[PDB]
């Protein structure tokens, strides 16, 4: 599988994908592939109001067989807190 | 169109559904356990696994990292840990009835040390399933024993009298971590990943590990390493006299106890 990718077209797609109650934040990513809880994964995430691809080295905390996929918890480093901050600020309605 | 003010008001309600889902899992089989083999590095191996909690809802599987922040906020962690210990003992009964001498290592937090339900659950469940207490191993983080010492000491006496083993995880990162042990004598120590992760490359870590095992062995305390992911780590642990290893080099976590102990 290698590089997971998720582009969210709009704020409704973000609101629906985002896991606000996970420590450090998380996000649901579609993928047909088989992961185990606790796997380290690399994800490139694109958010509604920009073209910038944001790198996330996250951990699998959820598996589902709507879509097949995984819930990915953001890491606690500056890269994880950065992506959380950007998502939460977006979903607050902000510039 | 996304309405941010509406989303802000719906949050409180999203949290309430989660809490109810957790409370409902305290009753039945909505929680479950997966198992990670823990292998003896030095001689004939006990059939030992560590339990990991999951929550399952309609085929979806969740790590405690998905829900533990909610559980903490609603003071459900002690109930959840009681649930795991009860379930684990039930599993030991199931294994025993099929002819297996299985042991299980389970996590409990420091608020379980003064939980009268915990001690009762262990006694009552071991008797319901006819499981010898020696089959149940209970681990808590070193840092948390330090900050709850007197209740930890009382728990340790009560549970040790049932033949269960009580040990520490995330052990050894600290100046003389062996100094807690003057006040709390564990059956086993599981080394902090901060010490063991770079063991193949850092002599700083290699010294700390030999420091720990030279003090553990003469006291008859077992030592253990986790997140063991490569062979050079196995080699270093073996030479340092570490008793047990677990991690992806040995075996993944999974639903079944099908590991052939070697
Ligand atoms: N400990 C350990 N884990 C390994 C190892 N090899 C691979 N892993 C995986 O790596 C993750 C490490 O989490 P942790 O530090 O144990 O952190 C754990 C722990 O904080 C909590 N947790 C997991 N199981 C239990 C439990 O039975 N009781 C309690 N109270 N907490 C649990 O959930 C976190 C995530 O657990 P998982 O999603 O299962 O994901 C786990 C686990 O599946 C290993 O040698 N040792
Ligand atoms: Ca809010
Ligand atoms: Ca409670």
């Amino acid at each position: 599988q290698g590089i997971l990718s998720l582009a969210l077209k709009d704020k409704p797609a973000l609101y629906s994908a985002y896991m606000p109650f996970v420590k450090g934040g998380g996000i649901f990513v579609p993928t047909p592939k088989r992961y185990m809880l606790g796997d380290e994964v690399f994800l490139l995430l694109t958010l509604p109001d920009s073209s910038e691809r944001l790198p996330v080295a996250g951990k699998v905390i959820w598996t589902t067989p709507r879509a097949a996929g995984i819930g990915v918890q953001f890491p606690d480093g500056p890269e994880g807190e950065a992506v959380r901050n950007k998502i939460e600020t977006l979903l607050a309605g902000l510039t | 169109i996304y309405d941010p003010a509406a989303a802000d008001r719906a949050e409180e309600e999203r949290i309430e559904r989660w809490v109810e889902q957790l409370r409902e899992a305290l009753v039945g089989d909505g929680f479950l356990l997966h198992y990670q083999p823990v292998l003896n590095l030095q001689g004939e191996p006990l059939e030992l696994y560590q339990a990991f909690l999951r929550l399952e809802r309609n085929g979806e599987m969740m790590s405690p990292n998905a829900f533990m922040a909610i559980a903490e906020e609603h003071d459900l962690v002690t109930e959840i840990d009681r649930w795991v210990v009860a379930r684990a003992i039930r599993q030991l009964g199931e294994r025993q009835r099929a002819g297996h001498k299985t042991h299980l290592l389970v996590r409990i937090g420091p608020n379980s040390f003064s939980d009268p339900q915990m001690i009762d659950t262990i006694r009552e469940q071991l008797a319901v399933y006819g499981v010898p207490g020696e089959r149940l191993w209970l681990q808590t983080p070193e840092s948390k024993v330090f900050t709850h010492l007197r209740n930890a000491q009382q728990f340790l006496a009560a549970v040790s009298a049932m033949d269960c083993k009580v040990g520490l995880e995330q052990f050894g990162s600290g100046l003389d971590s062996f100094q807690l042990l003057a006040h709390f004598h564990p059956a086993f120590l599981k080394l902090d990943r901060g010490i063991t992760g770079d063991i193949a490359s850092a002599r700083d870590s290699q010294e700390k590990i030999r420091e720990i095992t030279s003090r553990a062995q003469p006291a008859g305390i077992l030592t253990m390493a986790e997140f063991v992911a490569d062979a050079q780590s196995m080699s270093s642990f073996f030479s340092a006299g570490v008793d047990y290893v677990q991690g992806d080099f040995v075996a993944p976590t999974g639903p079944l106890m099908n590991y052939e102990f070697g």
